[PDB]
């Protein structure tokens, strides 16, 4: 399911998922 | 950034799990 498009939430989502309890860091502007 | 390698352009695991901690 990671492979496609994922922007915003769908994007912040994905990470959620496949990170699990290792936690995630979001930077949009990069 | 992830914006421009997974929403611009398409995603990947390998590209997501770079953002884990």
């Amino acid at each position: 399911f990671v492979n496609q498009h994922l922007c915003g939430s769908h994007l912040v989502e994905a990470l959620y998922l496949v990170c699990g309890e290792r936690g995630f860091f979001y930077t949009p502007k990069a | 950034g992830i914006v421009e390698q997974c929403c611009t352009s398409i995603c990947s695991l390998y590209q997501l799990e770079n953002y884990c901690n």
